[PDB]
């Protein structure tokens, strides 16, 4: 009884020391969906023309 | 220009790219502003965008 | 493939006795001659590929010309067996380290070989020859690691230079062996390393063509693919391998028409426009396009973004590309890319 | 202490004190480190049963009960050490080499020199410590970089010769 | 009546399922039936997603001899697919392996053993080892004590 869940194991720039501390002080202040809405239909342009 | 491939028979692996990259401190007439590192002689060494 | 081994002295012993039980004569000197002869530990006594006199033939005849004798003949024989596979063991096993080449091992085989002609000990309807040859072989692919590298750049050699029947008898080879290094993966190599040095050959510098890709599949297929089919030994009317094939072909051209864009658009255009087209049907993927806009980048930037060229010239090729990579790409974003 | 004490083999010292570990209340980070102390202990005094069964079991509840990785590592490492040093190294290449790709994308080189000397123990007991003296000159370099390692490093180099 | 579709397909109701399975070449297939005590339904009441194993291109797998039929189609699949990312060499950890050869683990194995004695308990094992009933590089295995036995020394 132990539902364990597989955590993604996901992994480029380094970038420099400046914007890594500009990048965390500024974020201080469906989509996997539609991803799939891609796989689920494909081959043709029907959904696009109906939207 | 040299040629380092990939061999399983080199482990010697690179830490100071995980490292992150140096900053300078350059002053101008408003304020003191921060840039990125570059060598002094990194200008006509630098990789060349063409 | 159990084979059983009981001394060189005992087994020595065993057959001594046995001949002078059996003949009550004074031919264990003689036996003992002939057992030289094909033995190959010592190099002064055996044949040295060197037919035998008719001392040795007589005696062969007498040893091939109730139920007690035929018993008593019968296990003669399998002593007689593990004899000579004694014998060929420690032979084989004195000059393992010395083995680099395949034509080491035909010759060690003829060698090995050159008194079962002269003396038959083996029956015909059991290969056992055939199976400790093959386990010899076996352990040569799985002890003898420069051996196996020797083996994949000879067979590479061959299928380069067309030496097909040679090819062949290396693949027979290998295959009755069973090694290791399975024959699949070389002939799997080898043909796609053929397969591109074939494309390389042929759809390079040429872009005025239509269709152009049938014609070298079918070209290629003219000239190689029955040559192909009987080193595998899969019927010649195999549908999905030539699928793979002309896949590998288009994927191919694909790959060349990427690393030539710069020259087919700047140069060959307007000539080389029907090939564009021919392009256009391929590519699908996003990596694709941006290979593509990435690689002429680079090259136009390489070459024509130089102030020492022309300026005029330089907006002309550049116009050139434009229209080259509109008729390509319809919808024109890796024009908006290249403009950026 | 007691690990100065492993070192300086004073195994009376080290043996008093795994009696106290049993009965104490430790927190976490303590917890690890003794029951790591103590399957290093039971590897210098030779006894290897034990010490085997008792190595995996630690690991196995370090990936379970907590997710640590750096004491998966730390874990796996003693039972690779017991396997080679019984003679029976064989059965640990198919273990060495899945951490060494993984931790080449990683690339922490301290990871990949250790299971680099691994590797080269592991080839030098086989009969075939030609190409271990090969591919060591190779990386000589880069393994003397780490100090707590030169001195298994150095001590192969005599071995060698 | 066998109904074959896509990955992102909708299923029919659950109730009405009775087995449900994966083939694919590459990932080792997965087969469940479900019977009359547990229902397609109580099965995905955690989550509508099933995962699956991959399974392994390993050296170590193919000892000596290949058990896998390795058809020339799918070879030759598998060679196109590695080259397009290639164009998109010993550089592998297999190789190295290779290189080193110490391919064949039981042979090493056995190769260090033997190296020297030769103790009545382990020469039996040794021959118990040769005379099993189904293993690998059995042919392989014999040919060392035969050297090992009666070769130079």
């Amino acid at each position: 009884c132990k539902v364990p869940l597989a955590k993604n194991r996901s992994s480029k720039k380094p970038s420099d020391i400046y914007s890594i501390l500009s990048e965390i002080v500024k974020s201080a202040s469906g989509r996997s969906l539609k991803l799939n809405a891609g796989l689920i239909f494909s081959e043709d342009k029907r959904f696009t023309h109906v939207v | 220009p040299l040629r380092y491939e990939p061999n399983n028979r080199d482990f010697a692996c690179n830490i100071i790219d995980d490292l992150p990259k140096l900053i300078r401190f350059v002053k101008d007439s408003k304020r003191i502003n921060i840039v990125p590192y570059t060598q002094p002689n990194s200008l006509w060494r630098g990789p060349d965008e063409d | 493939q159990i084979t059983p081994t009981r001394d060189l002295k005992v087994i020595t012993d065993e057959l001594q006795t046995l001949s002078s039980y059996i003949f009550h004569t004074n031919i264990v000197d003689d036996l003992n001659s002939l057992l030289t002869w094909m033995s190959p530990n010592d190099a002064k006594s055996n044949h040295q590929l060197r037919p035998p006199s008719l001392r040795i033939k007589n005696i062969i005849k007498v040893l091939f010309p109730g139920n007690t004798n035929k018993e008593l003949q019968l296990q003669l024989f399998s002593t007689l067996k593990e004899f000579y596979i004694f014998q060929v063991r420690y032979h084989f096993f004195l000059h393992f380290n010395n083995i680099n080449y395949l034509k080491d091992i035909q010759r060690w085989e003829n060698y090995y070989e050159f008194p079962l002609r002269y003396v038959p000990i083996f029956d015909v309807n059991v290969n056992d020859w055939a199976l400790e040859l093959n386990s010899l072989r076996h352990y040569l692919l799985n002890r003898n690691i420069k051996f196996k590298n020797n083996l994949r750049t000879r067979l590479d050699k061959l299928i380069m230079d067309d030496d097909f029947d040679l090819a062949d008898n290396l693949i027979q080879w290998l295959k009755s062996a069973n090694g290791s290094l399975s024959s699949t993966e070389l002939i799997v190599n080898a043909l796609y390393s053929k397969i591109n040095k074939f494309c390389e050959d042929n759809m390079s510098r040429v872009w005025n063509k239509r269709f152009m890709i049938m014609e070298t599949f079918n070209k290629f297929i003219n000239q190689y693919w029955s040559q192909f089919s009987k080193l595998v030994g899969c019927p010649e009317d195999d549908h999905e391998l030539t699928t793979t094939v002309f896949n590998c072909f288009e994927s191919n051209f694909l790959r060349i028409r990427t690393n030539e864009i710069f020259d087919i658009c700047v140069l060959a255009y307007p000539d080389s426009k029907v090939t564009l087209l021919e392009l256009r049907k391929i590519m699908k993927d996003f990596k694709d396009y941006t290979n593509i806009v990435t690689t002429f980048l680079s090259d136009f930037k390489k070459y024509i973004l130089n102030p020492s060229v022309t300026t005029v010239d330089a907006l002309l090729r550049y116009v050139k590309t434009i229209k080259a990579f509109l008729v390509l790409d319809p919808t024109g974003r890796c024009l908006h890319s290249i403009t950026t | 202490v007691a690990f100065k004490a492993l070192e300086e083999d004073d195994f009376l010292k080290v043996k008093q004190y795994l009696l106290k570990s049993e009965s104490l209340e430790l927190d976490y980070d303590q917890k690890i480190n003794l029951k790591y102390l103590r399957v290093k202990y039971l590897v210098k005094i030779g006894d290897y049963d034990l010490s085997m069964r008792l190595i995996n079991q630690y690991v196995k509840e370090c990936c379970e009960e907590v997710a640590d990785s750096n004491w998966r590592f730390k874990f796996e490492i003693e039972s690779i050490n017991v396997l080679l040093l019984s003679d029976v190294g064989i059965r640990s290449l198919p273990k060495i080499i899945k951490l060494i790709d993984e931790y080449k994308e990683i690339g922490n080189p301290l990871r990949c020199v250790i299971l680099l000397l691994k590797l080269c123990e592991v080839l030098i007991q086989v009969g075939k410590s030609m190409e271990a003296e090969c591919l060591i000159s190779c990386n000589l370099s880069t393994i003397l970089e780490f100090p707590f390692v030169r001195k298994k490093t150095d001590e192969l180099l005599e071995s060698l010769s | 009546v066998i109904r074959e579709i896509s990955t992102p397909c909708l299923l029919p109701d659950f109730s009405k399922i009775k087995s449900i399975r994966v083939k694919m070449h590459g990932y080792f297939p997965l087969e469940v039936n479900f019977t009359k005590d547990y229902s397609a339904s109580d099965f995905f009441s955690g989550g509508t997603i099933i995962y699956i194993q991959r399974k392994s291109e390993s050296v170590f797998e193919n000892k000596a001899s290949f058990r896998n039929v390795e058809d020339i189609h799918v070879a030759l699949k598998r060679k196109a697919a590695e080259s397009k990312n290639y164009s998109r060499g010993n550089t592998t950890s297999s190789q190295l392996v290779e290189s080193l050869g110490i391919q064949d683990l039981t042979m090493v194995e056995l190769d260090t053993l033997l190296s020297a004695a030769l103790t009545d308990s382990e020469s039996y094992n040794l021959g118990l080892l040769c005379s099993d009933k189904n293993s690998g590089d059995i042919l392989d295995c014999q040919l060392e004590l035969w050297y090992k036995s009666f070769g130079p020394h």
